[PDB]
């Protein structure tokens, strides 16, 4: 049954072989609601598909473990754990029990995780510079959207640097909230006209008669949760109709009261009123004559992030314009994005903001929708840089994979006993990573494999190789011959992603080998 | 698996095979039966493909590029779908030999980079050189009308086509601003151009034959509510406890209607437009006051009246403000079309017009209606876009030529891919000859002879079968078509070939 | 019921009911400074359900 369970996983394994890498294939997902979507990330595909088979549930639950704590490695945990079961087939047919196979991977896992600390090349200084963020974000954009890697590099790195404050050697105060970076898309135009602005972006239209405010800095903003209406009594206070004589007093009564309430509020100096609920017809006409911008925000989630930016606080009541709770904004205007004029929120060189929004433009919404998921995964890659050894990095694109194979085979001969068979098969399972990039790129697999081992195996006067550790697995697409160095384009995967993906894929692979029988009964 | 990619290619061929005869003005048309049972016949590939609603996922990709082709450009929706699927048809034997589809998809964008730089070299900017304002619109109008039954009557049709685009702003032009109403009966050469909007003469009620046909400066008013007393369908139930109150309520309902009637009388609006039918009480009262009223006005027809005289519709007859009224230059109801039709003429503020056509059958006029739309799209893109290239296969044959020589200078697998890309471009001129009935074997071979002699302007003559130059045939196309087609076809081809598995969830 | 003529008067009516809670709140903050108020390594936690 273990062999039969691998065959079912092998069908799922081949699905991820065409996923990882910039040359991979995308799969169309047709939802039961009549919506056709397509995405590169395999973790989204597992959510729309119903998982049943128990050996498949192990890799799916391990995939959700990769979604938290990081945004990269969704295809890494699936391909690595899937190959460990394929190389274990030779041990099962040989007659070796699956118990010692699991024990062999546990000994090789501790030797692998310990070597990753000594294989580090550079370390991120956490300078939060625009050029420093281009090294981490550029390889993350790759393998998802092709051709936008160089275009989206300057857009994502500039928006993240605005959220990240200026600090050094301080790990006590947490930062980098997930919702602080919002990605919106507008149909039409292209990515060349996209810029990076500090503030929230609203897609609602300026229903008020004031399209844009003045150029004076520090405009007060009043966030009102209670809708605009005549002041009522907290106890009962239900308006009832009796005779036609009282009908004239209802319209004339609310006309003077609403005009008097907005009067004193507008006289406090606040030029912007944010109403989280519906706005009345009579109350809208009064604020338009006083030069007050009316902005409705029905979403309660957008009002929470605004408190940390402008400084305003939502008031559950109406008619109490407290100046201590008012915020400040330099410029509030209405710009036309993609043909539609929407009121935006921004500031210049003041009142530092922890929340930013990226404005994107594109002709085709299909590929543009995947850009939002690619940037959201790129934002989560910034989380990989933390105080507990977050700045450590390793060369990617198959450079570390093949180089680690030669170091594992050295530990195999040094460890006596039956563990030698498990150590050798553990290093061979890493050959799926270079073959994945070589097969999806159209290059000959038999040509690339010997050229890799020839670069990683050299004769030097010493036990530590010096000159070139940077030889990777290159996607050529060129005419004749030659490759590129990892340090040239700075395309690599961080250590926090690789160390976490291998540790989870190792336990997930040994978990499938533990269950040799399934039993289903009525609950 | 590899069989799923091949199966997705053959699924796009069935959709492409239907759109092949629709390429060209003389090509065949697709007959689609909608679920609503309404039958529509048109040669425009946009509306056609939108009615398929194919469940297959790769067929939806051709729909997305068709909407962008109709939005940003508006012309060439048929050719962009054929070219997007042709690259997958020629790449079918390439996948059987073991060549990965990635290098095939990457090789397409390599030729596009050389094609974009080629369009700029073939783009010639000319406006006032060897031409004028009237001669530019007159010579280009007879080209789209060629090979049609209107070619003999095209002398009167070009004069109306030039004045159609001159009645609108030259910076912003829209083909929807010119309306076309099919009028059965009458000669086809007796049609005229109208600046305003016309009605359908739906009035079945007595009182006709009495009306002046010429107004000086009438006032136009739009009313959103109907005014009637006793209709021809419903009735009124009046039940009271008094005998003398029976006639009182009947007279009371007459006074409530007469209220809103005399309010318009004090305003003095000679034209009354309402989306709801008007009873016989208002039509009889307005006869002595020389006030015209039109009931059951279409929604799309009344919306164009707002942009015509600059007025607006009001709910009641009480609070109507003076700026809602409007006045035209002349109002004339003629016998054109063997029926009396009323229409507006001489509106200086009108942002829309209507072009009336006549003919023995409505289906024959529909063929002329779609033929006039092709001449409007040429003028629409000739104003904003100053780059004009030779169409009708001229530029298409030039792109394939130069790419064949670039393959010999590029070593590697890209030699056979670019050569196959240029070979796949031959489907556009082929199908144009196969639709009209020309021989694809002789013409395509005879065209490649002089095409290599250094002259890049050689096109395909659509009138008499022969090789020739489209510059003398006055066949022109904007440079935006060639740029948007190559970008939409490459993106659609690379998207379908990149799908190795079709996942469909049911529930 | 709470009847307020102006917006500033409503805050006095809302604080009137809270004054009953604030009366018990002042005894809580004063108990911390009464016993070992200035002594180091002293704090107070509210476990109120």
């Amino acid at each position: 049954q273990i062999i039969k369970s691998i065959a079912a996983i092998r069908e799922l394994h081949q699905m991820c072989l065409t996923s990882m890498g910039p040359c991979g294939r995308n799969k169309i997902i047709v939802n039961h609601l009549g919506k056709i979507i397509i995405t590169n990330d395999a973790a989204t595909m597992l959510r729309e598909l119903d998982i049943v088979h128990p050996a498949v549930k192990v890799l799916v639950m391990a995939t959700e473990q990769q979604k938290i704590d990081m945004g990269d490695g969704t295809n890494l945990v699936m391909i690595l754990a899937g190959e460990l079961l394929n190389v274990s087939e030779k041990l099962i047919s040989m007659g070796l029990s699956a118990v010692e196979i699991i024990q062999g991977y546990n000994m090789a896992r501790k030797f692998t995780l310990k070597e990753l600390d000594e294989m580090v090349v550079g370390e991120i200084t956490d300078k939060n510079d625009k050029n420093e963020l281009l090294k981490m974000i550029k390889p993350v954009i790759s393998s998802k959207k092709y051709g936008s890697e160089d275009i989206l590099s300057e857009l994502v790195s500039e928006a993240v640097s605005h959220v990240l404050p200026v600090a050094q050697q301080a790990g006590e105060i947490p930062y980098f909230n997930v919702d602080s970076i919002r990605v919106v898309k507008i149909m039409g135009g292209s990515l060349s006209n996209s810029t990076v602005i500090k503030g929230m972006v609203f897609n609602r239209e300026p229903e008020g008669h004031v399209k844009s405010l003045s150029e004076d800095k520090k405009h007060k903003v009043a966030v009102f949760t209670c809708p605009l209406d005549i002041a009522n009594t907290e106890t009962k206070g239900t308006v009832l109709l009796h005779n036609a004589q009282e009908m004239l007093d209802f319209s004339k009564g609310e006309e003077k009261q609403i005009d008097a309430m907005m009067k004193e509020i507008a006289d406090m100096g606040v030029e912007c009123i944010v109403a989280g609920a519906g706005v009345g017809e009579l109350a809208l006409h009064y604020l338009n004559r006083y030069g007050i911008l009316v902005l409705k925000v029905p979403s309660k989630f957008e009002l929470r992030r605004l408190c940390r930016v402008c400084g305003a606080t939502p008031l559950p009541r109406l008619g109490a314009p407290t100046p201590e709770e008012l915020g400040l904004v330099e410029t509030v205007k209405t710009m036309e994005i993609g043909g539609d004029r929407v009121t935006v929120f921004k500031q210049e060189q003041g009142e530092i903001s922890r929340t930013s929004t990226i404005i994107l433009r594109g002709a085709t919404q299909n590929n543009l929708d995947d850009i939002e998921r690619a940037i959201d995964d790129g934002v989560a890659a910034v989380k990989g840089l933390m105080k507990p050894s977050g700045g450590k990095l390793l060369p990617g694109a198959g450079a570390t994979e093949i180089e680690l194979i030669s170091r594992i085979t050295k530990y195999g001969e040094r460890t006596p006993g039956l563990l030698q068979l498990a150590i050798k098969q553990f290093a061979v399972a890493f050959e799926v990573v270079p073959r994945t990039l070589a097969e999806t790129a159209g290059l000959d697999v038999n040509e690339v494999l010997p050229n890799l081992y020839a670069a990683h195996n050299v004769t030097e006067p010493g036990a530590v190789k010096t000159d070139h550790l940077y030889k990777g697995v290159d996607i050529d697409g060129e005419s004749d011959e030659g490759v590129k160095d990892i340090r040239e384009e700075n395309i690599y995967d961080m250590l926090a992603t690789k160390k976490f993906a291998i540790n989870v894929a190792t336990e997930a692979a040994t978990t499938v080998l533990s269950i040799d029988q399934i039993i289903m009964a009525k609950k | 698996g590899k069989g799923q990619i091949i199966s997705n290619i053959n699924a796009c061929v069935a959709v492409q095979e239907a759109l092949k005869p629709t390429l060209g003005p003389l090509g065949s048309d697709i007959l689609i039966v909608t679920s609503n049972q309404k039958t529509t016949i048109s040669n425009d590939g946009a509306t056609i493909l939108k009615l398929l609603d194919v469940v297959h996922p790769a067929a939806k990709t051709l729909v997305d590029i068709s909407r962008a082709q109709d939005a940003e450009v508006g012309d060439g929706t048929t050719s962009v779908t054929i070219l997007a699927g042709e690259l997958m048809k020629e790449a079918k034997p390439f996948l059987e030999e073991g060549i990965s589809s990635h290098l095939i998809m990457k090789g397409y964008r390599k030729a596009v980079s050389l094609a974009v730089e080629k369009i700029n070299e073939l783009a010639v900017d000319i406006t006032s050189e060897k031409s004028s304002g009237r001669e530019l619109l007159e010579r280009c109008a007879r080209t789209a009308m060629s090979s049609k039954l209107i070619h003999n009557n095209a002398d009167f049709f070009v004069k109306m086509c030039v004045d159609a685009v001159l009645s609108l702003d030259r910076n912003d032009l829209d083909d929807k601003l010119i309306g076309i109403k099919k009028i059965p009966g009458g000669a086809m050469e007796e049609s005229l151009f109208i600046n305003g909007v016309a009605f359908k003469k739906t009035f079945s009620y007595a009182g006709f034959e009495q009306q002046p046909k010429k107004f000086n400066n009438p006032k136009i008013l739009s009313l959103n509510v109907e005014l009637e007393l006793k209709a021809e369908k419903d009735n009124a139930e009046v039940r009271v406890e008094h005998v003398e109150d029976y006639q009182a309520i009947v007279d009371a309902e007459w006074q409530l209607i007469f209220e809103k009637l005399r309010q318009v009388e004090e305003t003095g609006a000679n034209i009354v437009l309402s989306k709801l039918p008007i009873g016989d009480l208002a039509t009889q009262f307005f006869a002595d006051r020389n006030i015209f009223c039109a009931g059951r006005v279409s929604a799309d027809d009344m919306n164009r009246v707002i942009q015509a005289v600059g007025g607006s519709i009001q709910s009641t007859t009480s609070d109507i403000k003076p700026e809602h009224l409007g006045t035209c230059a002349l109002f004339e109801e003629m016998q054109i079309g063997s029926e009396r039709y009323n229409l507006f003429q001489g509106c200086p503020q009108a942002k829309t017009c209507t072009l009336l056509l006549r003919g023995g059958a409505e289906q024959v006029i529909a063929e002329v209606e779609r033929s006039l739309h092709d001449a409007i799209m040429i003028v629409k893109r000739a104003l904003q876009n100053k780059l004009i290239v030779a169409g009708g296969g001229a530029t298409e044959m030039e792109v394939s030529k130069c790419l064949r020589d670039y393959s010999k200078t590029i070593a590697g697998k890209q030699q056979m891919i670019i050569n196959a890309f240029a070979k796949a471009l031959e489907v556009i001129p082929r199908q144009l000859c196969e639709n009209a009935g020309f021989d694809a074997i002789e013409i395509l071979n005879k065209l490649r002879l002089a095409h290599s002699k250094g002259e890049k302007w050689y096109g395909v003559v659509f009138e008499t079968e022969n090789i020739g130059d489209n510059f003398a045939k006055f066949v022109w196309e904007p440079a935006l078509v060639k740029i948007n087609a190559l970008n939409s076809a490459t993106e659609a081809t690379n998207l379908i070939l990149s799908v190795d598995e079709t996942i469909t969830n049911k529930g | 019921g709470f009847f307020y003529s102006s917006a500033d008067q409503r805050d006095k009516l809302a604080a009137s009911e809270r004054k009953f809670v604030d009366a018990k709140l002042k005894k809580i903050i004063d108990l911390k400074n009464e016993v070992c108020g200035m002594d180091p390594d002293k704090g107070f936690v509210i476990i109120n359900q």
